[PDB]
RNA sequence: UCUGGUUUCUCUUCAGAUCGCAUAAAUCUUUCGCCUUUUACUAAAGAUUUCCGUGGAGAGGAACAACUCU
RNA sequence: AAGGUAUGUAUCAAGCUUACAAG
């Protein structure tokens, strides 16, 4: 996807401040999907929450 | 700019992200100016220097002020705005003007010692105007 | 003056070449694998009919072919510059290999296309004014009083002693 | 296809109608803030209306926003010039790029300039704000008559009629 | 009334377990298969390693540790 | 990939190398 004889991009002037445009991210409705809910699409899901998970 | 948390952020944010913007705005000044003439890691002190004022200013601004909440200083921990390890370094005793987390590694420096800058310049002898090769200065 | 159409919309595609597409060869639905498909789609539908002569087409009277190309891919390219000729052969007239030998036989010294690249980037007797500057017989311009002392000097010329016989003329 | 547009995307265009034609600069104004602020806000302010390309190097560049028509005469909307800024992606490799004038330091004003071919040797010397979309670069050849006279300066220069913002970001007001 | 500790970081040997609810590459020894010779190879067996990871253990802190299991 | 367009000498810089011991 980029052309030989260009240098790869430079990640501080070039896409640093360039925000993201969307996940895919199936939307999940309350009421059937309420546990998962406020967690689901999180890099690690329960990481800081002792009732859960292990821990860090 | 990348938030990376969704938020909708709380209050008062709104009062400290134009200093924080400005702050942001001197660390890319201070990270894309050239190298020549700066010789070969003066050119990488400022980064720690606007890195230790950006931190000092959400430290001082929270514990000693009393300004912003918790939630929000939690918050400007947890996005990037300062560092979870410098303040807890700045919270003990007998160092809280400290330069960066590089003068407190006892193994980056070969003899097992604390860097030049982390020593009481009242105690050290009187004329000889050291700058710290890492950190940038005491 | 080419009058521009005064819309804000930038010049180009908007995925900036993301999704450059490749169309060199036959389209999709022209392609010989789609004509080919259609070929068995239409013999499959046709199957209790028998010989119903509506001809429906050259191939349908019952993935091969020219093969379709993937859209999504540049390929990489290179130069081959390495040429395959016998240096004997073209600097000698003779390879010891005879019409065995692995490469050319040619013998015509064109550039390659790197030396292209790399060539590609780069009076007088008397030091007078002419008083009369007046001819003899061989195109000999002297001043006129002065090359009067000359033959008082020496009867032949001064540029390179050629007779002049007397003979001075302007 | 294989052909890689290898530059950043704009955002932000001004029309620009001068006695060659209408010429169409698209910004880029993410990669050069200051800039292109400078650009627009001078353009808003209608400060290059009867300003005169008054440099030409036919093959090299074309220069304006000289409203002095001498050679120095530039004042940015920051007071002070100001600074330089430049991109990996954003080099002189072609036509119709558009970039601040500078002599040696952090010093851009309102002088500009057009490429008119290859420039590498201005590579990380000028801050490359906004190219020119296509069908209106040959009104910006037509600037480039050899009428020069001199090293410089044809005889009846091209003026900037008028100056048009086809889109504006950055909320502005002029003066 | 007294008893009173989960996280996270580094070392310390033991691993006998689907250490891993899946699964790489190498070396050697033989049989294959393509083969002209050699590395790239083939795809089976045997026995070895390396590597990406894990399990239980001693120690040192620091992280609310004083909430309180006990 | 090697197996083919040889290699062996004599003068002329960057590449790389220490930025040192020193009356
Ligand atoms: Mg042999
Ligand atoms: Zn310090
Ligand atoms: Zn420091
Ligand atoms: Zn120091
Ligand atoms: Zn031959």
């Amino acid at each position: 996807p980029f052309d030989d004889e260009e240098p790869p991009l430079d990640y501080a002037d070039n896409i640093l401040d360039v925000e993201p445009l969307e996940a895919i991210q199936l939307e999940l409705d309350p009421e059937e999907d309420a546990p998962v809910l406020d967690w689901f699409y999180d890099h690690q899901p329960l990481r800081d929450s002792r009732k859960y998970v292990n821990g860090s | 700019k990348v938030k990376r948390s969704r938020k909708a952020p709380p209050d008062g944010w709104e009062l400290i992200e134009p200093t924080l913007d400005e702050l942001d705005q001197k660390m890319r000044e201070a990270e894309t100016e050239p190298h020549e003439g700066k010789r070969k890691v003066e050119s990488l002190w400022p980064i720690f220097r606007i890195h230790h004022q950006k931190t000092r200013y959400i430290f001082d601004l929270f514990y000693k002020r009393k300004a912003i909440s918790r939630e929000l200083y939690e918050y400007c921990i947890k996005e990037g705005y300062a560092d979870k390890n410098l303040i807890a370094k700045w919270k003990k005793q007998g160092y809280e003007n400290l330069c960066c987390l590089r003068c407190i590694q006892t193994r980056d420096t070969n003899f097992g010692t604390n860097c030049i800058c982390r020593v009481p310049k009242s105690k050290l002898e009187v004329g000889r105007i050291i700058e710290c090769t890492h950190c940038g200065c005491r | 003056v080419y009058k521009s159409t005064r819309s804000a919309k930038p010049v180009g595609p908007e995925d900036m070449g993301a999704t450059a597409v490749y169309e060199l060869d036959t389209e999709k639905e022209r392609d010989a694998q789609a004509i080919f498909e259609r070929s068995q789609k239409i013999q499959e539908e046709l199957r209790g009919k028998e010989d119903d002569k509506i001809y429906r087409g050259i191939n349908n009277y019952q993935r091969k072919g020219p093969i379709r190309a993937p859209e999504h891919l540049r390929a990489t390219v290179r130069w081959d510059y390495q040429p395959d000729i016998c240096k004997d052969y073209k600097e000698t007239g003779f390879c010891g290999f005879g019409d065995s030998c692995k490469f050319l036989h040619d013998r015509s010294d064109y550039k390659h296309g790197w030396q292209i690249e790399r060539e590609l980037d780069e009076c007088f007797i008397c030091r007078q004014s002419f008083q009369n500057p007046v001819v003899t017989k061989c195109r000999h311009y002297f001043c006129e009083s002065c090359a009067l002392q000359h033959f008082r000097t020496t009867p032949r010329c001064y540029v390179c002693d050629q007779q002049t016989n007397g003979v001075f003329n302007p | 296809s294989n052909i890689y547009i290898q530059e950043p995307p704009t955002n932000g265009k001004v029309l620009l109608k001068t006695t060659a034609g209408d010429i169409d600069i698209e910004l880029w104004s993410k990669e050069a803030p200051k800039a292109c602020r400078n650009f627009i806000q001078l353009c808003l302010e209608a400060y290059y209306d009867n300003t005169i390309f008054h440099r030409v190097v036919p093959g090299f560049i074309v220069q304006g926003g000289d409203p002095t028509g001498t050679g120095s005469g530039g004042e940015s909307i920051y007071g002070a010039p100001f600074k330089d800024e430049f991109h990996s992606r954003l080099r002189f490799n072609r036509r119709g790029l558009v970039a601040m004038a500078n002599a040696g330091s952090h010093d851009n004003g309102s002088q500009f300039f057009f490429t008119l071919g290859r420039a590498d040797e201005l590579n990380n010397k000028h801050t490359i704000f906004g190219k020119v979309t296509g069908d209106t670069v040959y009104n910006m050849l037509r600037l480039s008559e050899v009428d020069i006279d001199d090293d410089e300066r044809p005889h009846n220069p091209h003026k900037i009629k008028s100056c048009e913002v086809l889109f504006n970001p950055f909320d502005d007001i002029i003066p």
